[PDB]
RNA sequence: GGGG
DNA sequence: TATAATGGGAGTCTGATGC
DNA sequence: GCATCAGAGCCCTAAA
């Protein structure tokens, strides 16, 4: 199993009075508790690449096929749409509803935010592992240690 | 009795055994270029070091007789190569 | 297998 | 020199002396 | 005690 290291940068708006303020948040780390069920929408129009992680999950918009939106949906988020959909400004993405967290897989480097009206909006710096198994077969050796540094290209099995 | 004392191999010890022998000799063919020795002497002398001091004698066709002086001299010729060598 |  | 093959078969009575 | 060993008559014939 190789986790491949992702370093993306991905969105997320939330009401105030119910987010809480850190320059950055460790995985599983609270970043907002919610009064009542919140409507995280769409703020551009596009279809929907969605990306599910353990917990957690990502989705980016394109249109055409130039992306344009990512945006993060943390731990207490559920997905009110499905992979390759289309959306149009506005139409709620993901259901927020009571404590939202990190999750478990997940950090957040540095973190932006930009207050409009009620709401802020979160640029997340976001670092994480996405796994990928392989299978060896018994005329094949790994030539690669446990815990081992790779870049592209590097020969494992 | 003796036979049945050791394993038989799975089929991945198998593979892994034989594919390291293979690859010793590559390895050994590639320290003559190198060295600019024999290939046989070399390999002897890989063997002598991997069976251990009990056995050592001259080989029929290697240079120099194979004695505890030539196999320490010849190992120190190939213990003086760089890391990827 | 026999002879003394 | 290349499927795979991996553990064997078989047949009196004395006295002296060292474990 | 019990096992292991090395002893157990001579010369001759023919057959293999």
């Amino acid at each position: 199993r190789v986790e491949y290291v992702k370093k993306e940068r991905a969105g997320l708006r939330l009401p105030l009075a119910a987010w809480v303020e850190k320059e950055a948040y460790k995985p599983g780390e609270i970043l907002a508790e919610l009064p009542e069920p919140y409507l995280f929408r769409a703020e551009e129009e596009g279809v929907v690449e969605l990306k599910e992680l353990e917990e957690g999950a990502f989705l980016v918009l394109r249109r055409e096929d130039e992306p344009v939106a990512t945006y993060f949906l943390p731990v207490g988020m559920t997905p009110l749409v499905v992979h390759g959909e289309i959306v149009e400004k506005g139409q709620p993405l993901a259901e927020a509803k009571g404590l939202l967290r990190m999750p478990r897989q997940v950090r957040a480097a540095q973190v932006e935010a930009e207050e409009e009206g009620e709401t802020v909006y979160l640029t997340l710096f976001l670092e994480w592992t996405e796994p990928k198994d392989y299978r060896v077969q018994p005329h094949m050796n790994v030539v690669v240690p446990e815990g081992a540094r790779v870049e592209a290209g590097d020969k494992i099995v | 009795h003796e036979i049945g004392q050791v394993p038989l191999l799975t089929l991945e010890e198998e593979v892994e055994l034989a594919r390291k022998v293979e690859e010793g000799m590559e390895a050994i063919k590639k320290l003559s270029e190198i060295t600019g020795l024999d290939p046989d002497l070399i390999r002897e002398v890989v063997r002598a070091k991997i069976l251990g001091s009990a056995r050592v004698r001259h080989i029929p066709g290697l240079k120099e007789t194979l004695d505890p002086k030539t196999v320490e001299e010849i190992d120190q010729k190939l213990k003086s190569l760089p890391k990827e060598h």
